[PDB]
């Protein structure tokens, strides 16, 4: 019966740690072929560079 | 000698200083522009740069 | 007062299928983008839900 | 020496975790445990 | 995984009363009890919990009851002495654990009471 404003709110919070351990939680990217000895925009677990 | 030690120690302290947050989130460019959109790295790009 | 604490761990985390799903009314994320979630892979994820 | 033993009350209130050390098995069974007051192992002579 | 509570039978007033909230569980002893009032549709209360070492009531059965525990069963108990016509009420009884934050609440007892 009470407003909007006070009903009941259901809160999830995604708490997580970047970098600090090896990683178990991989996003849906998928994985390519390796490549060696030519500069390429890698990309290992979150570490991208040139 | 003191030449070459005052030249190597403020390559050495230039050097060092790149891995100073200065109030940003990280000290990595790569990761904080991989981690955050552009709107809002902004500022963490700032303090880098400042 | 005993919020549910999960531990998210070993497993691909699909985060489009919650961004791209309107029904929240709250998806605020602080530390990283709700859309770059997809290509990063997090050491630990805590779920607090309640 | 065969392992350690790990808690904060030891008496089956709260959790602890445990190691043994063994040929086959180090198994690590976090529990509730109600601990002894001497948890020992015997080996004949 | 789970609590049931069951029993508030009818008596009269000043009767005693045993009602028991067996819980699905192996460490209930560490999941202390809180029971909780609620008057037929008007605002909910709090009746009494005994954390472990020590109890706490409310001022409605302020020292009235002798709350007991069953540590050896895992189970929680009250006892209701000097019960009252006043008194009808539905009580509840919950536990949380201490990790991993979490519920097993109950369904409730009635607290029927007869006056004259
Ligand atoms: C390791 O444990 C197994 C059973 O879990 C036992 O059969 C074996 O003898 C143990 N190894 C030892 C005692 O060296």
């Amino acid at each position: 019966t009470n407003g909007v404003g006070y009903q009941p709110y259901r809160v999830v919070v995604l708490s997580f740690e970047l970098l600090h351990a090896p990683a178990t939680v991989c996003g849906p990217k998928k994985s390519t072929n390796l490549v060696k000895n030519k500069c390429v925009n890698f990309n290992f677990n979150g570490l991208t560079g040139t | 000698q003191d030449v070459v030690n005052q030249n190597a120690q403020a390559l050495n302290t230039l050097v060092k200083q790149l891995s100073s947050n200065f109030g940003a989130i990280s000290s990595v460019l790569n990761d904080i522009l991989s981690r955050l959109d552009p709107p809002e790295a902004e500022v963490q790009i700032d303090r880098l740069i400042t | 007062y005993a919020w549910n604490r999960k531990r998210i761990s070993n497993c691909v985390a699909d985060y489009s299928v919650l961004y791209n799903s309107a029904s929240f009314s709250t998806f605020k994320c602080y530390g990283v983008s709700p859309t770059k979630l997809n290509d990063l892979c997090f050491t630990n994820v805590y779920a607090d839900s309640f | 020496i065969r392992g350690w033993i790990f808690g904060t009350t030891l008496d089956s209130k709260t959790q602890s975790l445990l190691i043994v050390n063994n040929a086959t098995n180090v198994v690590i069974k976090v529990c509730e445990f109600q601990f002894c007051n001497d948890p020992f192992l015997g080996v004949y002579y | 995984v789970q609590l049931q509570e069951s029993g508030g039978g009818l008596v009269q007033a000043g009767g005693s009363l045993r009602l028991s909230c067996v819980a699905s569980g192996r460490t209930f002893s560490s999941l202390n009890i809180v029971w909780f009032r609620q008057a037929p549709g008007k605002e909910r209360k709090f009746v009494a919990a005994i954390n472990d070492r020590n109890t706490a009531y409310a001022e409605s059965v302020k020292g009235r009851f002798t709350i007991s525990r069953d540590n050896a069963k895992n189970t929680v108990h009250l006892q209701m002495n000097s019960l009252k016509p006043e008194d009808t009420a539905v009580y509840y009884c919950h536990s949380a654990d201490v990790n991993g934050g979490m519920d097993y609440w109950g369904k409730g007892t009635q607290v029927t009471v007869s006056s004259h």
